[PDB]
Parts: structure tokens; C-alpha cells; sequence
């Protein structure tokens, strides 16, 4: 299967804290609405971080 | 302060390019004024107070919601805290408007409750004396006596108002019920106040967001640079940050000269209107 | 604290970090609380006090005397005579009344002092008279004066040129 | 303060009314350093106390 | 004007600003802006070309700044000024030649008329108005009620002074006796609310 | 990993994909390797790939993310 990411992977970026303000920021993220390669062993590839979810 | 930030060479630095901080000042100080004279001029029309009548018999007509009530500590009316209630963008958190960067926002001459005072007396004048308190001295004249000098002045005879005074009153009490109703209810109806509120509020946001910029030199931080380089070679990039650091102050303080005269043009024309369409017909 | 180097003044506060989280921030990204790597306590920060300083004087031609406003600092920690806090900052060398009269030297708030030994004291609008309204009676004047009055406009300034080179 | 109002003006006269002089600022007093505390210091005893 | 001073505060103010401007425009011609010296003579003919053309640009940008400054603050004043100037001709030509029913717009009281005297850089208007006084109360009334009908004033107002019944204008006291010819009908007199026999 | 730092997040043990939670840092490792692929030991794992975005984030009263929006979808 090849399942949607619905909204998931937001990762707090660094210990700043923050009170009730809206921040933009430019990282290294998992794009909203993609696709994750389901599987079920192969030696994959990295290549710049992974989200890896399991259940 | 905002250009260097507390530290001797900098100072050093900056002392020799003339003496622009004293044109800045002068600027700023002369906006200042100009701000307390357009208050002033916009508003002290008359030199006493007049007090309205203890007792209310306006023939017929309901001025209940506009006349200032003892209940409320501010002695304001019912109209002005809806209005003050709607702009939403000083109690005692006060002496506390510094920011970090050298900056200050100076309090008004005239506080609040002054301006009511002003508005109170101008218009329980103009209810009791019509328009002659603003020629000499305050002769009272009964409200529907008033009323028939008032219609008289369009070309409409005065018999109109006597045999018609109950429909005339019941529409203007529905009237001003009406408006109090839609101004209650309805929003974005202060266009102008809070768009120049926000104007100047993100004025002075990008002025402090521009404080951090490399500008050209190894970091956006005079301590770092100045304590991880030697002296004979760390001014240049001084230099750079003082440039770019002046430039930016230069441009801000030419926005607010241009905002400033649109401002002041505004309050010339509140000010006409003011002196002709309420202190006469 | 660990690394991060500035100056202020640190008061004990009560918020609520996270606890991976080590320092806060505002709006503007200015340090506003950190937490102490001793007791894991946090400690708001509060930056030390400026304000311009402001000269009033009655003129050198009457006398030589004048009061001190620092503007907008709580008049705890300034350092002679008499020191009155007002919502403006705070006077030195002024003392303070108990009335009303209109004034000639506003300093701000609605405070606006005044020679007699500089007094410091509330405006006053203006003399507050009520008028008798009543249903039938009004008031006709029976004498007139005529006044003459000024007026000064300028229309024009001087005019000049200036070569680059 | 009166002659830092006449050094301002650039005058031996001033008229009626309120100037600015200068600013200050408070100076910090103190210098204060705090580092977390000193744990799982370097083994040195293991090759001297063995 | 001849014993009390600073009644001219406007002009001397316009004159204060310019001069200041200007000076310290010809004040800025001494600074260093970075270069080893004020003056660009020594300088010139001190070192070689390959560093003098740097601290001749550093002295010539500098200058290039101050001199847009200048200009540009020379340009706000100037559409002041020119409001101003639009403000007095609109002024001149409404009370000067004819006469002004808006109110305050040409003194304090109702306008009769306004004599021009020039300045050095401006004008000066003397206008001449109209201001009562000595006050009195009396009892008025809106309508009269005569053989079952309501007589109005044409122009005035119902006045008593305690026994008998006057119109008079409203701006000064000349009590008359009420005629037909300066009284208009209207009407039978049950529906206005303060009608007065007489 | 980021210039000599292997870092791993984690949201440990969510209870119930479909809906938002932020996953907050663990641990920081600073070693620095030339790394390029990776294998699990021993069961079906949705795998996800990370790439640079921009993102508004949206933080709650008490420092917690409650939403944040792409910024080159729609
Ligand atoms: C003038 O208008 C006000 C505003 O409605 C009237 O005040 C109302 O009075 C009645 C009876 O006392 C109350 O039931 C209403 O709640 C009042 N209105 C408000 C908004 O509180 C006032 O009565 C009117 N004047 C006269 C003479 O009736
Ligand atoms: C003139 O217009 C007014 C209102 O615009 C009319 O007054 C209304 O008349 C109706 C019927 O008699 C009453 O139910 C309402 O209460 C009246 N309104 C008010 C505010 O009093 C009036 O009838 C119109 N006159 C003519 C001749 O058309
Ligand atoms: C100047 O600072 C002092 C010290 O904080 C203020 O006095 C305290 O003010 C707070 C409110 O800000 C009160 O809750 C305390 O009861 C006050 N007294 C103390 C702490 O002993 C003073 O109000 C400040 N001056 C101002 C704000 O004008
Ligand atoms: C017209 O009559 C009224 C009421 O009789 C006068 O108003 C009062 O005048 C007395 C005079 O001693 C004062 O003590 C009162 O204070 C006045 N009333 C108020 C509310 O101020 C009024 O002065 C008379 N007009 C003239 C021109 O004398
Ligand atoms: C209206 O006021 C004028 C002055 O403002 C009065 O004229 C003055 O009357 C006194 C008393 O006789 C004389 O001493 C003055 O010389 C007069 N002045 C002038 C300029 O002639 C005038 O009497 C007042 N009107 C009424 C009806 O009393
Ligand atoms: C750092 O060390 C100090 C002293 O060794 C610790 O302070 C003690 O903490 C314990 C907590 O179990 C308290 O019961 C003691 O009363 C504290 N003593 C003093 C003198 O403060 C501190 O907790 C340590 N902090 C960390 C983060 O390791
Ligand atoms: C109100 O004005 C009338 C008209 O002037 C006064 O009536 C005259 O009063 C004078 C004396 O004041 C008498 O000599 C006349 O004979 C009166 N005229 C008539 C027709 O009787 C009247 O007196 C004034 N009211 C008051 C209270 O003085
Ligand atoms: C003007 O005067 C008063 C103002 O309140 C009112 O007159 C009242 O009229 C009623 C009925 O006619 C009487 O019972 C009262 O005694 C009157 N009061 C007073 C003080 O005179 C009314 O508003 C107006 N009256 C007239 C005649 O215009
Ligand atoms: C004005 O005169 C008319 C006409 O006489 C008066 O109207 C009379 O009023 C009385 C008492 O209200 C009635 O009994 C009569 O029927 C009315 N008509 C006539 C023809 O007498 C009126 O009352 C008078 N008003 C005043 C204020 O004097
Ligand atoms: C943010 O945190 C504060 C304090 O931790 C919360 O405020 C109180 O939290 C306690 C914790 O059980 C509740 O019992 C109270 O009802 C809360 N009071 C209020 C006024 O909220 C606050 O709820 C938190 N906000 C969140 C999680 O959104
Ligand atoms: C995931 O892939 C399938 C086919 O490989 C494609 O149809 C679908 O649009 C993809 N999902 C997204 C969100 O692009
Ligand atoms: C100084 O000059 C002012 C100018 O108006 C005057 O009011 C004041 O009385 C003078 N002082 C003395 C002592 O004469
Ligand atoms: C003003 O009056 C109040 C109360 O009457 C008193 O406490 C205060 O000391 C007075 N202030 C001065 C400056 O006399
Ligand atoms: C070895 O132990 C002694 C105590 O007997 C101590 O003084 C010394 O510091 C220890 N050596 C080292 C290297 O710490
Ligand atoms: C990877 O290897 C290259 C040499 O081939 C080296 O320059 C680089 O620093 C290495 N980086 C990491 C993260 O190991």
C-alpha cells in the first residue's frame, strides 16, 4: 500500500520556548499530504533523515 | 543606543561621521509638537464648561444615550464606550514602555477623561444656547424654539415643526436607537483609526526586525566580532554595520515625516468641520 | 547563563516550560525568561532603565532656579528636594499643590507646573458656570461692541540653489 | 542642569519653558556566571590509585 | 503690536528653520567619514593615486548622503508652505472681497469686513467683527392665539416683558407692536403645545 | 543528521494515522559519519522522507505546537 501522510511529522524544531505567537520557519520536514512507502530486510536508504512510524 | 549598543569603540567609530543623531532628534521632537497642537487646536473651542440641566424636558426628544451618566467612573457616555470598546488593537501597567533597542512611546498631554470634559461641555452647549456661545457669551433659548430657527434655514417654514413636533421626535429617538444598534453590532466600521494604527505599529516592527541583518560583515552582533578579531582589522566590518545601521534609521524617520503631514492635513478638515457644522448651520 | 551573555535585571517568574525547553523568547526574538541550570527555577528578565532627561525653567530673566523630569523611569532609583512621581516619569525640585489653575509649562499626564518656587500641579479646563435652562425664557442681548482681530500667514520662503561639484 | 540647558541652546539667555538635556542609563553593578553542576568528572585516580 | 513681542512667531519661526538647515548643511564639510583627513587638498597630495582614490570615494559618498538630505527635507517644507500659501489666497479671496457667512472662519463673532497689510514673507489680515453683550431674560412664546386661530412671527421672535406681548429681532432688542403685517396665520391653535391668549 | 550531530525525536507511544501531535527531541548524539541507508532488526513500518519545506507554526498558551500549515501546497 502507499497510505497518505494525512498531517503527520511536525517536530519541534529546537528548545526555544514560545508563548502563543505564530513562527515560520524554514527546516527539514515531512511535506503534508505524501506518500509513505508501506512495507513489511532491505537495506534502505537514508539520504538526508527519515521518518520511520509503526504500529 | 540602537546603532552601537553600549560599547566604547563603537562609540569612537561613530562620533566622527557628524552630527546626524542631533537632525533625528530635532525631527522627532518637532512631530511630537506638531501631534499636541493638532489635539489642541481639534478640540478647545470654548473657554468655559458649561454643565447640562439637572432636569431634562427637551421637548420630547431622547438624549439620554449621548449626555455623560455619574455610574461609570471614566464619566463617559454610552456611545463612547461602544466606541472604545471596538478598537481593540492605561490602568497602572504603565512606565513600562521600553523595549530593549532604544525606544520610547511618549503619553498624551491631554488624558482621556480631559477630552470628555471638552465634548461634554460642547455639546450640552450646544443643546441649551444653540449657536450663539460660539459668537459671545451662551444665551439660553427653549430646544423647540431652536428647532424652528433650524428648519428655518433650509426654506421650510416653521409652521411645519409645531404641528408636527411628536412625529419629528419619535423618528429621531428611533433614529439614534437605530445607529447606537448598528454600531453595537457591526464591525469593521472603524476603517480609518485602526488602519493607521496598524500602519505604524508594523513601521515599527521592521525598523527593530532590520537590526539583525548581516549587512556584509562576518556576524550580525558587535560583541562577537569585536572580541573574535584584533582591533587593527575588525573596524571595517564596524564600519559596515554603522552604514547600514544609518541608513535604515534615515528611512524610517522620512516614512514618518510624510505620515505625519497626511495626519496633520486630516486634522485640519476635522477641525473645519468641527467650527462650522456643530457651533452653527 | 551557559553560554548566552546580556544585561538585565532577573526577577522570579512563573511560567511554564517544557522540560527539554532551556530559555525563552519573545515576539522579537529578545530573551525574555531563562531557566537556571542550578535548581531548574525560572527567572524573567527585565531590561535596565533608560529615559531622556528633561530641564524646566521659569526663564533666566526672572530667576535661576529649575526642576529636574526624568521621563519614564519609576523614581525609585534615580540617584535633593522634593521628589513628586507622576505617570510621566518623575520631578525633582518641585513641589506639589492641592489645586487647579491653568498653566503655561505642560510636561505630560495632565501634570503641568508653573513658577509661584515651580509648583506642579492638574490643569483646570475652565471656570465651570451652568446656564438656567428653562422651557420659556431666552435672552436677547441690547448693546454691541466691535472687535479687530490679526492674523499672520506666511505664503513664501527664501529661495536658493546649490552647484554639486 | 541650567548650564547643560545653555550649552543646548548655544545662548547666556533661556526663555520660558521645557528642554531636553541628555539621557542616562543605569550601570549593572554585578557580573553573574552560572553553569550547570559538576558531575561524571574525568576518571584520573584509575591510573594513578591502581 | 508695537510694545508686546512674539505676536510674529510664524515667520520667525519659517526664517529659524531655514537658517539652521542651511547651517548645518555648510557644518557638515568638516568631517572625517572615515578618511585619514577633513580636507581633500593634503590628502590628494600626500599619497598615491591607488589610496587616495579610496579615501576620496569614502569622502565623496559621504557628501553625496548629506547633500540628499538636505534636499529632501527642503521638499517637505516646501509643500507646506505651499498648503499654507493656498489656505491665505482662499482667505483673501472670500473675506477680503465679499463677505463670509461661515462661522469662524475670519475672527471670533459675525464677519463685516477684513483690510490686508503685507510682511516680510507673508501677510497679515485685520478683520472686523460684530460681538453683543448686556443681556436679559424676558418669557417667550411660540404662538399667539387670536379669534381661535395661531398668528406666527415672519421674522423675530415672541417677547414679554412682563405685561404686554412684543416681536423683536434676535440679535439686539427693539421691541414692536404686533399687526397683522408682521404676523402670518396658520391654522386653528389646538395642537401646538405653548399657543398664549392674547 | 546535521554536521556531526545524529539527532532523534520521538513520540513514543501515541494511543489511538489522521489527526496532530508534535513529536518532541530525545536525545543528540555528536559523532558525524558519512551515513546512507539503515536496517531495521526483527511488524509493518510506514516509512516517510524528509525534505527542506517552510512551515508556520502555530504555538499554543503554554508552549505546545496545536497546528501548522505548508507553505507551497495550495
Ligand atoms: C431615553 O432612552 C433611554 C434609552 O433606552 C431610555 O431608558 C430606558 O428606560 C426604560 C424605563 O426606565 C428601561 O426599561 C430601559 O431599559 C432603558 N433603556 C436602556 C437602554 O437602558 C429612557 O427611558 C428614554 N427617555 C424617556 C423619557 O423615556
Ligand atoms: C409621513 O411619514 C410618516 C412616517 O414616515 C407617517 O407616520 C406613520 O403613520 C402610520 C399610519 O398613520 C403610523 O402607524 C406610524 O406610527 C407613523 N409613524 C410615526 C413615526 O409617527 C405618516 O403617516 C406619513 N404621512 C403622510 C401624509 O403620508
Ligand atoms: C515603582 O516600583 C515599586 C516597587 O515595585 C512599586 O511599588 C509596588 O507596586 C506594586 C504594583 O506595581 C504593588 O503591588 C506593591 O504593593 C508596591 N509596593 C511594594 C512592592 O512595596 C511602585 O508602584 C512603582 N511606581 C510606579 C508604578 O509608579
Ligand atoms: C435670568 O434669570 C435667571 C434665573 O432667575 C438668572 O440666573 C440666576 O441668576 C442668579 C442671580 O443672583 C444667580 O444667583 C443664579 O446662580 C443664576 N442661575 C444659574 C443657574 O446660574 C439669570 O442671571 C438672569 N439673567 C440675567 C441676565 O440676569
Ligand atoms: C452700549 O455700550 C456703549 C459703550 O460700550 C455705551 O456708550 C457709552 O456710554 C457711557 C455712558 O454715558 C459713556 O460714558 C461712553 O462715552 C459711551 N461710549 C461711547 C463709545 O460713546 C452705550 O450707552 C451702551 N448702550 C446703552 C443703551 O446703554
Ligand atoms: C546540583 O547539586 C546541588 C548540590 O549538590 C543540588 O542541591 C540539592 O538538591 C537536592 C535535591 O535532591 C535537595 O534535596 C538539596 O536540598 C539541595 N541542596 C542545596 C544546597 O541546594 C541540586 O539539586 C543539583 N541539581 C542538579 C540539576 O543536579
Ligand atoms: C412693558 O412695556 C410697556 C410698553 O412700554 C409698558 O407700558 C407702559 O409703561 C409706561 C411706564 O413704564 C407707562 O407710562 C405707559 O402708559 C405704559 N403703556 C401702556 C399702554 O399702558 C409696561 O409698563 C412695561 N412693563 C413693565 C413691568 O414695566
Ligand atoms: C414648560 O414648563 C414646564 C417644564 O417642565 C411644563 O409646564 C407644566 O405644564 C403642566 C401642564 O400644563 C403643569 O401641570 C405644570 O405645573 C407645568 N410646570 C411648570 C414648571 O410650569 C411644560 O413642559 C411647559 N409648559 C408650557 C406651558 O409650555
Ligand atoms: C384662551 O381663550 C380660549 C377661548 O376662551 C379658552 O378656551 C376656553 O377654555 C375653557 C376652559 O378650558 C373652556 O371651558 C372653554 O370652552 C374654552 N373655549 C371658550 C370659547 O371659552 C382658553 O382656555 C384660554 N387659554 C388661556 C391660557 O387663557
Ligand atoms: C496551560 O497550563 C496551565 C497551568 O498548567 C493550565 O491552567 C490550569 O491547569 C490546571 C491543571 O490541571 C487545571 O486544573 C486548571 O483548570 C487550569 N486553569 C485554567 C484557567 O486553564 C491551562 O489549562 C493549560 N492550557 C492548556 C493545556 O491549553
Ligand atoms: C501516491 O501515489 C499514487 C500512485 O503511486 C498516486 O496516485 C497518488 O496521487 C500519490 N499520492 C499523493 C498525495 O500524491
Ligand atoms: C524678564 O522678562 C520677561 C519678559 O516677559 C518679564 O515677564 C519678566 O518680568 C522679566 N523679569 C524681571 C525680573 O524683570
Ligand atoms: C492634598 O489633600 C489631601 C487630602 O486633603 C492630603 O492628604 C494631601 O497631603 C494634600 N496634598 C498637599 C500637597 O497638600
Ligand atoms: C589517589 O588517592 C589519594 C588518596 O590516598 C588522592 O590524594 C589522590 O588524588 C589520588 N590520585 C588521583 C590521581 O586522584
Ligand atoms: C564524509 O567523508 C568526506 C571525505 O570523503 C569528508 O570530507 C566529510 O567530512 C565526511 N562527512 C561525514 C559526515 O562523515
Amino acid at each position: 500500500a502507499y497510505t497518505n501522510s494525512f498531517t503527520r511529522g511536525v517536530y519541534y524544531p529546537d528548545k526555544v520556548f514560545r508563548s502563543s505567537v505564530l513562527h515560520s520557519t524554514q527546516d527539514l520536514f515531512l511535506p503534508f499530504f505524501s506518500n509513505v512507502t508501506w512495507f513489511h530486510n532491505p537495506v534502505l536508504p537514508f539520504n538526508d533523515g527519515v521518518y520511520f512510524a509503526s504500529t | 543606543m540602537y546603532i552601537c549598543g553600549d560599547s566604547t569603540e563603537c562609540s569612537n567609530l561613530l562620533l566622527q561621521y557628524g552630527s546626524f543623531c542631533t537632525q533625528l532628534n530635532r525631527a522627532l521632537t518637532g512631530i511630537a509638537v506638531e501631534q499636541d497642537k493638532n489635539t489642541q487646536e481639534v478640540f478647545a473651542q470654548v473657554k468655559q464648561i458649561y454643565k447640562t440641566p439637572p432636569i431634562k424636558d427637551f421637548g420630547g426628544f431622547n438624549f439620554s444615550q449621548i449626555l455623560p451618566d455619574p455610574s461609570k467612573p471614566s464619566k463617559r457616555s454610552f456611545i463612547e464606550d461602544l466606541l472604545f470598546n471596538k478598537v481593540t488593537l492605561a490602568a497602572r501597567d504603565l512606565i513600562c514602555a521600553q523595549k530593549f533597542n532604544g525606544l520610547t512611546v511618549l503619553p498624551p498631554l491631554l488624558t482621556d477623561e480631559m477630552i470628555a470634559q471638552y465634548t461634554s461641555a460642547l455639546l450640552a452647549g450646544t443643546i441649551t444656547s444653540g449657536w450663539t456661545f460660539g459668537a459671545g457669551a451662551a444665551l439660553q433659548i427653549p430646544f423647540a424654539m431652536q428647532m424652528a430657527y433650524r428648519f428655518n434655514g433650509i426654506g421650510v417654514t416653521q409652521n411645519v415643526l409645531y404641528e408636527n413636533q411628536k412625529l419629528i421626535a419619535n423618528q429621531f429617538n428611533s433614529a439614534i436607537g437605530k445607529i447606537q444598534d448598528s454600531l453595537s453590532s457591526t464591525a469593521s466600521a472603524l476603517g480609518k483609526l485602526q488602519d493607521v494604527v496598524n500602519q505604524n505599529a508594523q513601521a515599527l516592527n521592521t525598523l527593530v526586525k532590520q537590526l539583525s541583518s548581516n549587512f556584509g560583515a562576518i556576524s550580525s552582533v558587535l560583541n562577537d566580532i569585536l572580541a573574535r578579531l584584533d582591533p587593527p582589522e575588525a573596524e571595517v566590518q564596524i564600519d559596515r554595520l554603522i552604514t547600514g545601521r544609518l541608513q535604515s534609521l534615515q528611512t524610517y524617520v522620512t516614512q514618518q515625516l510624510i505620515r505625519a503631514a497626511e495626519i496633520r492635513a486630516s486634522a485640519n478638515l476635522a477641525a473645519t468641520k468641527m467650527s462650522e457644522c456643530v457651533l452653527g448651520q | 547563563f551557559n553560554g548566552l551573555t546580556g544585561t538585565g535585571v532577573l526577577t522570579e517568574s512563573n511560567k511554564k516550560f517544557l522540560p527539554f525547553q532551556q530559555f525563552g523568547r519573545d515576539i522579537d526574538d529578545t530573551t525574555d525568561a531563562v531557566r537556571d541550570p542550578q535548581t531548574l527555577e525560572i527567572l524573567d528578565i527585565t531590561p535596565c532603565s533608560f529615559g531622556g532627561v528633561s530641564v524646566i525653567t521659569p526663564g533666566t530673566n526672572t530667576s535661576n532656579q529649575v526642576a529636574v523630569l526624568y521621563q519614564g523611569v519609576n523614581c525609585t532609583e534615580v540617584p535633593g528636594s522634593n521628589v513628586f512621581q507622576t505617570r510621566a516619569g518623575c520631578l525633582i525640585g518641585a513641589e506639589h499643590v492641592n489645586n487647579s489653575y491653568e498653566c503655561d509649562i505642560p510636561i505630560g499626564a495632565g501634570i503641568c507646573a508653573s513658577y509661584q518656587s515651580i509648583i506642579a500641579y492638574t490643569m483646570s479646563l475652565g471656570a465651570e458656570n451652568s446656564v438656567a435652562y428653562s422651557n420659556n425664557s431666552i435672552a436677547i442681548p441690547i448693546n454691541f461692541t466691535i472687535s479687530v482681530t490679526t492674523e499672520i500667514l506666511p505664503v513664501s520662503m527664501t529661495k536658493t540653489s546649490v552647484d554639486c561639484t | 542642569p541650567l548650564s547643560e540647558t545653555k550649552c543646548t541652546l548655544k545662548s547666556f539667555t533661556v526663555e520660558k519653558g521645557i528642554y531636553q538635556t541628555s539621557n542616562f542609563r543605569v550601570q549593572p553593578t554585578e557580573s553573574i556566571v552560572r553553569f550547570p553542576n559538576i558531575t561524571n568528572l574525568c576518571p584520573f585516580g584509575e591510573v594513578f590509585n591502581a | 503690536l508695537s510694545s508686546t513681542a512674539s505676536a510674529l512667531g510664524k515667520l520667525q519661526d519659517v526664517v529659524n528653520q531655514n537658517a539652521q538647515a542651511l547651517n548645518t548643511l555648510v557644518k557638515q564639510l568638516s568631517s572625517n567619514f572615515g578618511a585619514i583627513s577633513s580636507v581633500l587638498n593634503d590628502i590628494l597630495a600626500r599619497l598615491d593615486p591607488p589610496e587616495a582614490e579610496v579615501q576620496i570615494d569614502r569622502l565623496i559618498t559621504g557628501r553625496l548622503q548629506s547633500l540628499q538630505t538636505y534636499v529632501t527635507q527642503q521638499l517637505i517644507r516646501a509643500a507646506e508652505i505651499r498648503a499654507s500659501a493656498n489656505l491665505a489666497a482662499t482667505k483673501m479671496s472670500e473675506c477680503v472681497l465679499g463677505q463670509s457667512k461661515r462661522v469662524d472662519f475670519c475672527g471670533k463673532g459675525y464677519h463685516l469686513m477684513s483690510f490686508p497689510q503685507s510682511a516680510p514673507h507673508g501677510v497679515v489680515f485685520l478683520h472686523v467683527t460684530y460681538v453683543p453683550a448686556q443681556e436679559k431674560n424676558f418669557t417667550t412664546a411660540p404662538a399667539i392665539c387670536h379669534d381661535g386661530k395661531a398668528h406666527f412671527p415672519r421674522e423675530g421672535v415672541f417677547v414679554s416683558n412682563g405685561t404686554h406681548w412684543f416681536v423683536t429681532q434676535r440679535n439686539f432688542y427693539e421691541p414692536q407692536i404686533i399687526t397683522t403685517h408682521n404676523t402670518f396665520v396658520s391654522g386653528n391653535c389646538d395642537v401646538v403645545i405653548g399657543i398664549v391668549n392674547n | 543528521n546535521i554536521d556531526g550531530y545524529f539527532k532523534i525525536y520521538s513520540k513514543h507511544t501515541p494511543i489511538n494515522p489522521q489527526g496532530f501531535s508534535a513529536l518532541e527531541p530525545l536525545v543528540d548524539l555528536p559523532i558525524g559519519i558519512n551515513i546512507t541507508r539503515f536496517q531495521t532488526l526483527l511488524a509493518a513500518y510506514y516509512v516517510g522522507y524528509l525534505q527542506p519545506r517552510t512551515f508556520l507554526l502555530k504555538y499554543n498558551e503554554n508552549g505546545t505546537i496545536t497546528d501548522a500549515v505548508d507553505c507551497a501546497l495550495d
